[PDB]
RNA sequence: CGUGAGGGAAAGGUGAAAAGAACCCCGGGAGGGGAGUGAAAUAGAGCCUGAAACCGUGGGCUUACAAGCAGUCACGGCCCCGAGGGGUUGUGGCGUGCCUAUUGAAGCAUGAGCCGGCGACUCACGGUCGUGGGCGAGCUUAAGCCGUUGAGGCGGAGGC
RNA sequence: GUGGAGCCUGGGAGUGAGGGCGCGAGCGAUAACGUCCGCGUCCGAGCGCGGGAACAACCGAGACCGCCAGCUAAGGCCCCC
RNA sequence: GGAUGACCCCAGGCGGUAGGGGAGCGUUCCCGAUGCCGAUGAAGGCCGACCCGCGAGGGCGGCUGGAGGUAAGGGAAGUGC
């Protein structure tokens, strides 16, 4: 109500007007009023503990594997750039695409490859969080970028 | 068959044209003829026309005899009204309604 | 995010005005006026289930009476009759056997005078 | 030929072929119960005092029910004292038998 | 809420 | 004077009810002898002039 | 079960002989009768009870001094309306009213208790006119 | 609106497409009735949906000897749907509106004509208990920095 | 004496206008629906139920819901009832 | 009782203002969702004497409507007159 267009006069007097009392028309009674608890910018972010974190991403890993979803490959064979390459990889390496997948590489070429598939979630090592492993059926990561996990949960 | 007419936004008082509706629902045309001529009422002339209207309709559009036209349903609902001010004493200004009908006249063949 | 009213209250305001038909005027009409009147109704309904126990109890006894004059004695006699001679037919069906069986209930007057 | 039977508590008169609603027995459906008889009538008259010794009343259990929904409301006045309940008492459906007496 | 009629003096019950 | 007004609005039964006595009575007519038209007796007759059997005025 | 509500029954005309009966012990009985429950089939929500015959009104009787000290009272709704009628002149003038004022104030006030009263025909003197309906001489 | 500084509104939606209704009928016109367009015209421009108060036409029950916070309980009658249910209410029973403020209100104490929508315990940072987890003689980072483009990590200054 | 008893630590309160009645006093006039304390009770919050014609605090009695069953309480049993 | 709400049995409590505590319903919005319901009819409206729930409500059916809606499980609030 302080925030709001009008003026700060009150319409009519205190007394004797047979009507209701008031101030300004910016008062939250009005229509076209001030809103009285009303949402402001809030920053919704907070410092979740580290361990928190490690623990989180680690177990998260752990759940996949102990599902036997995790699969670790050595290399993507074909695939140079282009989402036939992937498919055509996808299907040797037994990901068929009724199954969502993370794809975690540092491999720039692969992440273009899958980035379109709708069953794909592609994904830097660098960036691997609970999240998306989550959100996902199934775990695929280079040994490049398991060595990076092994760092992140040590 | 039923033939009707419905006068819309007529500038009357719905609860005065009603008067003279109740004159004639259920009277054959030839009788809600004579009974309107004959009524000192504003709302006289306007029933008129619509009974006209819808005489007019039956026999043209709906193919029944004029010979045998009865009002079988009429009724006035009330239309938007003109909302009009009018000025009081020690500066306070009133609303005057100046109401509107919607006049239908629905008749029906009194066969035998 | 903002929770406008939107389709609550209408919708509460109808479950109240079907539950108040039938009623006087805006009784029915005015969702205030119905909600207050149901106040009312629902505290009348408690209180008349309770009374109707006793209205119907009311009634047989005094359709018992009347039966029971016919032979000659009245209520608070035969009533203790049946309590000695160990009858435990109640009320309600005391007043139908009065009134439908009257050989049956002519029998139980003369078990209660013999019993005292 | 009529009984006056006792069950849940209350009484009803009863003829072969009635049925009736009384209180929820425990019994499973087309099951078979004898009642208590504190009166038989019609052809000939039979008094217990308060139970008739050899009388009983076959009964054949129909079924069990749950009856039309009572709202029980509460309100005290200038107090915001408001209660709603819904109520559905349980029954249980006989078909009346025979009369053995 | 154009002009605003004062309203008439109370009885004096004093 | 001091103003009286109304203590409670009027129910939709004692307004109209109030106007059960407001239906209009239909005009009083009767036939012309001359032209056989409906017309209120004692006026001359607007429809062909006649009054108590003779011409009386233009129509 | 539900208890048993009879069907609209002819009613029963009775003769009540009121010389030398005390006022309101015989006006209890009157009132009962009118209201039927005397009947096994007592219904309180119809007029089912009998009609009551009662002659030789004006021979009605009264203990202690209530000829001279008991008062009627009728109240005309204008200032100073309120008229004061004992007994005796009472009995001397409208011998009937006695015994029907007392009974009608013991039946129920409302629609049906009125009627009730209409089912009550008292008359001064031994004769009466209902012999039409042929009614059934009480002991009471 | 205000001399003026200044105050300060209301008001969105046809349809996929104007195909936005030729022509004829009543009418001064308005408005309608046919015809026609459209999937749809109670989508006809006073146009999506179309709630409620409010007004009306028609139908079922009911009411002119009756005492009333308007209901509730019971029975009976009539109408409807097809050992039951719905509608209505004739008689009998019982019955002091809602909110508020009060020791105490039906109260002749407050507020409210009625209906629809707007309308009042929140956020931030600190604290103090409690609680779900992580770690434990230890726990934890801030500003920044790198990454991401709804990816996370680094950063030990400092705090307890 | 195992009870919506008690004790200890701690989180959240509300209340800090009472009122009638019985009894014990003061004030008053061996006045007040008066006033001020004490002991108890009810109303408050049980304006829910029965009785007392009607009626917060008098008598009866502490309403979880249903029953067209039974026994009582105060108070009642000539008719309204 | 069985074995740590799985349901059964027995017993007891369950008037309530200020107020404390507990369990739920519904609203808007997010994840679930590149999904699923949807012109063989979304949301909204109007009926229902039917189904579930103590209740707040939720279903289902008919009419209206004509293009959106959104589960199990969670998350956040401009959340109920
Ligand atoms: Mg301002
Ligand atoms: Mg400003
Ligand atoms: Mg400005
Ligand atoms: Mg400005
Ligand atoms: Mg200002
Ligand atoms: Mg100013
Ligand atoms: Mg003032
Ligand atoms: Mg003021
Ligand atoms: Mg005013
Ligand atoms: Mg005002
Ligand atoms: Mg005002
Ligand atoms: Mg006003
Ligand atoms: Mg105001
Ligand atoms: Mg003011
Ligand atoms: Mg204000
Ligand atoms: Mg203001
Ligand atoms: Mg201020
Ligand atoms: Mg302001
Ligand atoms: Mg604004
Ligand atoms: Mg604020
Ligand atoms: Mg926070
Ligand atoms: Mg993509
Ligand atoms: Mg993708
Ligand atoms: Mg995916
Ligand atoms: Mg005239
Ligand atoms: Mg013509
Ligand atoms: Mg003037
Ligand atoms: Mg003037
Ligand atoms: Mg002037
Ligand atoms: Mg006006
Ligand atoms: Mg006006
Ligand atoms: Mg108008
Ligand atoms: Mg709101
Ligand atoms: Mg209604
Ligand atoms: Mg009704
Ligand atoms: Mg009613
Ligand atoms: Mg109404
Ligand atoms: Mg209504
Ligand atoms: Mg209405
Ligand atoms: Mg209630
Ligand atoms: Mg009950
Ligand atoms: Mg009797
Ligand atoms: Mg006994
Ligand atoms: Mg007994
Ligand atoms: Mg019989
Ligand atoms: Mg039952
Ligand atoms: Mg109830
Ligand atoms: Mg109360
Ligand atoms: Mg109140
Ligand atoms: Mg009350
Ligand atoms: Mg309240
Ligand atoms: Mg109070
Ligand atoms: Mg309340
Ligand atoms: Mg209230
Ligand atoms: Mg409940
Ligand atoms: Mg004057
Ligand atoms: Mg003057
Ligand atoms: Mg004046
Ligand atoms: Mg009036
Ligand atoms: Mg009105
Ligand atoms: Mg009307
Ligand atoms: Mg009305
Ligand atoms: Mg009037
Ligand atoms: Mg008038
Ligand atoms: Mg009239
Ligand atoms: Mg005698
Ligand atoms: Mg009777
Ligand atoms: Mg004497
Ligand atoms: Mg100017
Ligand atoms: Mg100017
Ligand atoms: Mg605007
Ligand atoms: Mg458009
Ligand atoms: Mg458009
Ligand atoms: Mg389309
Ligand atoms: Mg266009
Ligand atoms: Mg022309
Ligand atoms: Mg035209
Ligand atoms: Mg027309
Ligand atoms: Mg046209
Ligand atoms: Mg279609
Ligand atoms: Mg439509
Ligand atoms: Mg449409
Ligand atoms: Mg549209
Ligand atoms: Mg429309
Ligand atoms: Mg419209
Ligand atoms: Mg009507
Ligand atoms: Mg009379
Ligand atoms: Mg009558
Ligand atoms: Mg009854
Ligand atoms: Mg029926
Ligand atoms: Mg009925
Ligand atoms: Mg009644
Ligand atoms: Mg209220
Ligand atoms: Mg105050
Ligand atoms: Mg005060
Ligand atoms: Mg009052
Ligand atoms: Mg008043
Ligand atoms: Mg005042
Ligand atoms: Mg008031
Ligand atoms: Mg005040
Ligand atoms: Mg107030
Ligand atoms: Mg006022
Ligand atoms: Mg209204
Ligand atoms: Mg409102
Ligand atoms: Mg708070
Ligand atoms: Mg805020
Ligand atoms: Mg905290
Ligand atoms: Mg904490
Ligand atoms: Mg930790
Ligand atoms: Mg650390
Ligand atoms: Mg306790
Ligand atoms: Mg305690
Ligand atoms: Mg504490
Ligand atoms: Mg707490
Ligand atoms: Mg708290
Ligand atoms: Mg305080
Ligand atoms: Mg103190
Ligand atoms: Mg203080
Ligand atoms: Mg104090
Ligand atoms: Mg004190
Ligand atoms: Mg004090
Ligand atoms: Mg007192
Ligand atoms: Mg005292
Ligand atoms: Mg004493
Ligand atoms: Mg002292
Ligand atoms: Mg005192
Ligand atoms: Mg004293
Ligand atoms: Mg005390
Ligand atoms: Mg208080
Ligand atoms: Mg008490
Ligand atoms: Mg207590
Ligand atoms: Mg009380
Ligand atoms: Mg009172
Ligand atoms: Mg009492
Ligand atoms: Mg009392
Ligand atoms: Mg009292
Ligand atoms: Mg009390
Ligand atoms: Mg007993
Ligand atoms: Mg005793
Ligand atoms: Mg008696
Ligand atoms: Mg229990
Ligand atoms: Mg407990
Ligand atoms: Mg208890
Ligand atoms: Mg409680
Ligand atoms: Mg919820
Ligand atoms: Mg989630
Ligand atoms: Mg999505
Ligand atoms: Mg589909
Ligand atoms: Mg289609
Ligand atoms: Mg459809
Ligand atoms: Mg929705
Ligand atoms: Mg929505
Ligand atoms: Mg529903
Ligand atoms: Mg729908
Ligand atoms: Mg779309
Ligand atoms: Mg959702
Ligand atoms: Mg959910
Ligand atoms: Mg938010
Ligand atoms: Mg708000
Ligand atoms: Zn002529």
């Amino acid at each position: 109500r302080g925030e709001v267009a009008y003026s700060g006069r009150k319409i009519w007097p205190q007394k004797h007007t047979g009507r209701a009392r008031h101030g300004d028309i910016g008062a939250p009674i009005f229509v076209g009023g001030g809103v009285v608890f009303g949402p402001k910018p809030r920053d919704y972010s907070y410092t979740l503990p580290k361990k928190v974190r490690k623990k989180g991403l680690a177990m998260a890993v752990a759940d996949r594997a102990r599902e036997g979803k995790l699969l670790l490959v050595e290399a993507f064979a074909g695939v140079n750039g282009k989402t036939k390459e992937f498919l055509a990889w996808a299907k040797e390496a037994g990901l068929d695409g009724s199954e969502s997948v993370l794809l975690v590489t540092g491999n720039e070429l692969v992440r273009r490859a899958a980035r379109n598939l709708p069953w794909v979630v592609t994904l830097a090592p660098e960036g691997l969080n609970v999240y998306d492993i989550v959100r996902t059926e199934r775990l695929v990561m280079d040994l490049d970028a398991w060595e990076v996990f092994q760092n992140r949960i040590g | 068959m039923e033939a009707k007419a419905i006068a819309r936004y007529v500038r009357i008082s719905p609860r005065k044209v009603r008067l003279v509706v109740d004159l004639i629902r259920g009277k054959s045309l030839e009788e809600a003829r004579n009974i309107l001529r004959y009524t000192n009422k504003r709302g006289a002339y306007f029933v008129a026309k619509v009974l006209e209207s819808a005489a007019a309709n039956a026999v043209n559009n709906h193919d029944m005899l004029e010979d045998r036209l009865y009002v079988k349903a009429a009724y006035v609902d009330e239309g938007p009204a003109l909302k009009r001010v009018l000025p009081r004493a020690r500066g306070r200004a009133d609303i005057i309604k100046k109401r509107t009908s919607h006049i239908t006249v629905i008749l029906g063949e009194k066969h035998g | 995010p903002r929770a406008k009213t939107g389709v609550v209250r209408r919708r509460k305001h109808k479950k109240i005005l079907k539950l108040a038909k039938g009623y006087w005027g805006l009784r029915s009409k005015s969702f205030r006026k119905a909600r207050e009147t149901l106040f009312a109704a629902g505290n009348y309904a408690y209180a008349h289930r309770k009374r109707r126990k006793r209205d119907f109890r009311r009634l047989w006894i005094v359709r018992i009476n009347a039966a029971c004059r016919q032979h000659g004695l009245n209520y608070s006699t035969f009533i203790h009759g049946l309590k000695k001679a160990g009858i435990e037919v109640d009320r309600k069906n005391l007043a139908d056997l009065a009134v439908r069986e009257p050989q049956v209930f002519a029998e139980l007057v003369e078990r209660a005078k013999a019993a005292q | 030929m009529f009984a006056i039977v006792k069950t849940g508590g209350k009484q009803y008169r009863v003829e072969p072929g009635l049925k009736l609603r009384v209180e929820k027995l425990d019994a499973e459906p087309g099951a078979t119960v004898e009642l208590p008889v504190l009166l038989l009538g019609g052809e000939k008259t039979v008094v217990g005092t308060p139970v008739v010794e050899g009388a009983s009343v076959v009964a054949e259990v129909l079924g069990h029910g749950r009856g039309k929904k009572i709202l029980v409301s509460k309100f005290k006045a200038k107090v915001q004292y408001r209660r709603k309940k819904g109520h559905r008492q349980p029954y249980t459906e006989l078909l009346i038998k025979e009369i053995r007496g | 809420p154009t002009y605003i009629p004062r309203p008439r003096p109370p009885h004096p019950r004093l | 004077a001091k103003h009286p007004v109304p203590k409670k609005k009027t129910s939709k039964a004692r307004r109209d009810a109030r106007r059960s006595h407001h239906a209009l009575t239909p005009p009083t007519l009767v036939p012309c002898p001359e032209c056989k038209a409906m017309k209120p007796p004692h006026t001359v007759c607007p429809e062909c002039g006649y009054y108590a059997g003779r011409k009386v005025l233009e129509v | 079960m539900k208890t048993y509500v009879p069907k609209q029954v002819e009613p029963r005309w009775v003769l009540i002989d009121a010389e030398g009966k005390t006022l309101g012990r015989l006006a209890t009985k009157i009132a009962t009768l009118l209201r039927g429950k005397h009947r096994p089939d007592w219904t309180p929500n119809v007029a089912m009870g009998d009609f009551v015959v009662v002659v030789n009104a004006d021979k009605i009787r009264v203990t202690g001094k209530k000829l001279e000290q008991k008062i009627y009272t009728r109240y005309s709704g204008y200032p100073g309306g309120l008229k004061k009628i004992p007994l005796e002149k009472m009995l001397a003038t409208h011998p009937e009213r006695v015994l029907e004022h007392a009974v009608k104030g013991m039946l129920p006030k409302g629609p049906l208790g009125r009627r009730l009263f209409k089912r009550l025909k008292v008359y001064a003197g031994p004769d009466h006119p209902h012999q039409a309906q042929r009614p059934e001489k009480l002991e009471v």
